């Protein structure tokens, strides 16, 4: 009846959680995976960022000069 | 660096290009250890587009964002470089930046930093929002309108929450200054409640000043989760003690605190002491009182005149101040050759003196908590290892172990005192303090250290308040602020340490270690209560008051993030059975002492979490709501109320503190979600009403009085239910005298017509008392029975005393019903 | 009582993971709002590669300009 209920509970949701906690982890690990990689995609953009303002500055600078 | 940077300066005088950049970007190294005139032409200059557009590749931009990090260094130097950046232009010259086209959103988000450090000193805000011509402020203005990236509208939004605060402090000096001055008609309730007003903007513009207040990496992004960013940040409080000292704040307190109308107002008091508390929390907010230490001396006599912040305060200034003399004395002095100087010796006795009343103790033990202050005393003891010196240090170390709770000072020097306490064997003075720091063996304070703590405390679990059991009161501060958040503030970033702190705390087993501390600790208060130990010395009640603390905060921390949403269900029934226990020990005696009542409000709020995770749909069902995390807590509850003579009265205050006050959207929410629990406990509340009825006592029958009506303003099904119980008290109690005989009125009648006279005074026990007089219910014959055995008494009065007063109860019923 | 034991176990192993899928919860909701705002900054990335092309295509009309 009841005990019985209980001691099944015990055991296969202490088996499948056991099971289903390191593919938890492997879900953790990679969001963190992920998480990195848009660090590195922000540094990309910041650079092209700066690389093409200082396209159009120089780009400006001759507009000035030819005019 | 000053001979570098001379000889930098002067070869780049006229030079522009690659080598002006250079130099340009390695001058801020060299300033850190009239130059001053041609740095600040050199920032006009790297700041100018107009020479950034003729430099070539590469070179261009990072003119513009080298120039941004001489501003943020000559700003810092003092007020002879703030005064020289705004004469120069700095404030326009960052906003034709900011309005140009094509810059990119890190340059202009490096412009806003350079503008941060400019209006950080007082010179510098002034000319910010006093225009020298449009302001900045208006400036500022418009740049919000403009279209712009998620991190320029978070930048540029501090700079105007700065702003802010420097105007709640000058409307209210001059409030202040046209209330005492002038008036003292116009001293009314309209003009009071603005200084009540503006006071708690202080005290609101100062908690959020980290968040709300700082210019964040550039790296950054105003998530609600920090992520992707430096961990490093700012500290804004130099800057807002900076303002609070140009604009005179404590010479201003003093006034309100010294004048006939507002220093009498309770709410004037109790507004400028909150601001006053926060302020002297820190090293640089005591530091603060003694810049004007003249002004603090006038403070304390105005506090004191007219309940123990006065007392705290001089004693921590002056513990403070001698702190300083400690460490000064070890520098112009290196060596003591006379270890026994009169200086030091008058010094440690002054302090030793301060620590006799327990007022004194916990502020040696808050002063010494607070950056790297223990170590003067540390450097005492190796200097001379007996010297008189020895001893009032090895006494004051005690104290501050002993007494402190914020074990922060802890985390570096355990090193030194464990070894000097080996290094001393013979000594009962340093014996005892090296037994206060066992935990602390070859432990670094952070996540991977909780399971190593918890194991110390499980195994010495069973020595609590024992001489030898005294390093549970540092094994429990310690693990309270590793895994233990400070209470949340509004605009905050949820750092994601603290969710994996509480993973690691419910893995390594503190939910079964802090359920054992709790009761253990509730057995000895009460059982082992014979011999009578009521807190003999300071030692016994600190240690018991600081364990019942650490355990709260760590319990409440778990409960409340593990059921956060009701997600998940809770069913161990020991926390909301323990807490009651504690409840009647310790917060029996309002309670006050500034301890005793932070408990109260810690058990209260780990009963409501059983609560807030409640199924809204599974509302109607039997089985899920006589099985809920509401209903067993309150199970619990009521059960514990009812099992010990002595604790009623107790009880009924957590009874009363659980139910929501006396009577839009969500009030109707939660009242009626209440009764429909209570509803299922109908034998445990209607015991509660019958059990405390036979009884005389004025407190008990107050509270019962309170807890009637609380339940009654609920909802209409559980008054409904109570006025059932009570008139049923009535009908057993009139039918317990034979009707053979002339009627009998006892005393425990007369109590019960007060309660019903007291009940009946409320419009929902009014309904109540209507609909159930009417007798629509079936099988409700009996209560008009009862009320035409009543109406036939007061048509038949008589002459006994008891008599009487059940003759002026009915009548006092009777004209409540009429109305 | 097996019931306590019951409940003790599982509600630790079940804490754990709850915790975990929070965890993971306020992980992804702040990776896909730092998304958006490289969305953001490639959408600046691309306006400006735009006006890079406008100059540079009235960079050579004034070029055949002055032949």
């Amino acid at each position: 009846l009841g005990r019985q209920l209980s001691q099944g509970r015990i055991a296969q949701l202490e088996a499948e959680l056991a099971l289903q906690k390191k593919y938890s982890e492997e879900l953790k690990s990679s969001q963190d995976e992920l998480n990195d990689f848009i660090i590195q995609l922000d540094e990309e953009v910041e650079g092209m960022q700066s690389t093409i303002l200082v396209l159009q500055q120089q780009l400006k600078e001759t507009r000035q000069q030819l005019a | 660096a000053s001979v570098k940077l001379t000889e930098l300066l002067d070869l780049y005088r006229e030079d522009r290009g690659a080598k002006w950049v250079t130099a340009l970007e390695e001058i801020p190294s060299l300033i850190i250890k009239d130059s001053l005139g041609q740095l600040v032409d050199w920032t006009m200059q790297a700041l100018n587009l107009q020479v950034a557009l003729r430099q070539p590749i590469a070179l261009n931009v990072r003119q513009l964002k080298a120039g941004t990090k001489l501003v943020s260094s000559l700003a810092e130097c003092g007020a002879q470089g703030v005064t020289g950046l705004l004469q120069a232009g700095v404030i326009s010259g960052l906003f034709e930046l900011l309005f140009a086209d094509h810059v990119s959103s890190s340059l202009k988000l490096n412009a806003f930093k350079a503008l941060d450090s400019v209006i950080s000193m007082t010179e510098g805000m002034e000319a910010f929002l006093r225009g020298r011509e449009k302001s900045g402020y208006q400036k500022l203005l418009e740049l919000i309108l403009l279209d712009q990236t998620v991190r320029v509208v978070t930048a540029g939004s501090a700079i105007l929450q700065k702003c802010h605060f420097y105007e709640v402090l000058s409307e209210i000096k001059r409030l202040g200054d046209h209330l005492a001055e002038k008036t003292s008609s116009n001293i009314s309730e309209g003009e009071i409640e603005r200084l009540i007003n503006l006071l708690e903007e202080v005290f609101h513009l100062m908690e959020t000043a980290p968040h709300t207040m700082i210019q964040q990496p550039v790296k950054s992004f105003p998530t609600m989760a920090r992520i992707t960013g430096p961990p490093e940040r700012d500290d804004p409080y130099p800057v807002l003690f900076r303002y609070l000292h140009s604009h005179h704040f404590l010479e201003l307190v003093t006034l309100l605190l010294s004048i006939p109308v507002t220093s009498a107002h309770p709410g004037v008091l109790q507004a400028t002491k909150d601001v006053l508390k926060f302020l002297a929390q820190s090293q640089k907010g005591l530091l603060f009182f003694m810049s004007e230490y003249e002004a603090t001396n006038l403070l304390i006599r105005a506090l004191c005149h007219f309940d123990a912040f006065a007392l705290w305060l001089q004693d921590s200034t002056q513990t403070l101040q001698c702190i300083t003399e400690l460490f000064s004395h070890f520098q112009r002095c290196t060596a003591s050759e006379e270890t026994d100087h009169s200086d030091l010796l008058g010094t440690l006795h002054n302090l030793y003196l301060i620590t006799f009343n327990p007022v004194g103790r916990s502020a040696v033990g808050h002063v010494f908590s607070l950056e790297k202050n223990l170590q003067s005393l540390i450097t005492l003891m190796e200097y001379y290892s007996k010297s008189v010196a020895y001893n009032y240090a090895c006494i004051l170390i005690l104290v501050v172990v002993q007494s402190s709770s914020d074990v922060q000072m802890l985390e570096q020097h355990a090193a030194s005192l464990l070894k000097l306490c080996k290094a001393d064997e013979n000594n009962a003075k340093l014996q005892e303090l090296g037994k206060w720091l066992e935990p602390l063996k070859n432990l670094r304070f952070e996540i991977n250290c909780i399971p190593n703590l918890i194991e110390y405390v499980k195994q010495n679990i069973d020595n609590l308040m024992t001489p030898e059991g005294v390093g549970l009161t540092t094994a429990l501060r310690v693990l309270c602020n590793v895994a233990c958040p400070p209470p949340p503030v509004e605009g905050q970033q949820k750092d994601l340490k603290w969710n994996l702190a509480v993973i690691q705390l419910f893995s390594a087993e503190g939910m079964d270690t802090f359920i054992r501390v709790l009761q253990k600790l509730n057995s000895i208060l009460t059982q082992p209560w014979r011999l009578h130990v009521n807190m003999g010395t300071t030692l016994h009640r600190v240690t018991t008051i600081s364990m019942a603390r650490c355990t709260l905060t760590l319990l409440k921390t778990m409960l409340t993030e593990l059921l956060r949403g009701g997600s998940f269900e809770f069913k161990d029934m020991r926390v909301p059975s323990a807490l009651v226990t504690l409840h009647m020990l310790l917060c029996s005696i309002g309670r006050l002492d500034s301890d005793e009542q932070k408990i109260q409000n810690d058990i209260i709020d780990i009963l409501l979490t059983f609560t807030q995770g409640v199924n809204e749909k599974l509302t109607i069902s039997e089985e899920t709501l006589a099985n809920n995390t509401w209903s067993l807590m309150l199970k619990e509850v009521l059960s514990s109320i009812l099992k010990v003579p002595e604790g009623f009265f107790s009880g009924l205050i957590l009874l009363s503190e659980l139910l929501p006050l006396p009577l839009i959207s969500v009030a109707l929410n939660t009242r009626k979600l209440w009764s429909m629990h209570l509803h299922v406990q109908a034998k445990l509340l209607q015991e509660i009403v019958r059990s405390f009825s036979g009884t005389t006592c004025q407190p008990i029958q107050h509270m019962l009085r309170r807890i009637c009506v609380q339940l009654c303003d609920l909802a209409s099904p559980t008054a409904l239910l109570i006025m059932r119980t009570v008139l049923d008290l009535i009908v057993e109690d009139l039918q317990s005298t034979s009707e053979d005989k002339e009627k009998q009125y006892t005393s425990q009648t007369t109590r019960l017509l007060a309660l019903l006279d007291a009940l009946a005074s409320h419009k929902a026990c009014k309904l109540a008392i209507l609909h159930l007089i009417n007798g629509t219910i079936k099988g409700d014959e009996r209560y008009a029975e009862i009320f035409q055995d009543l109406l036939a008494l007061v048509r038949s009065p008589g002459d006994s005393v008891i008599r009487q007063q059940c003759v002026e109860y009915v009548t006092s019923i009777l004209q409540s019903l009429c109305d």
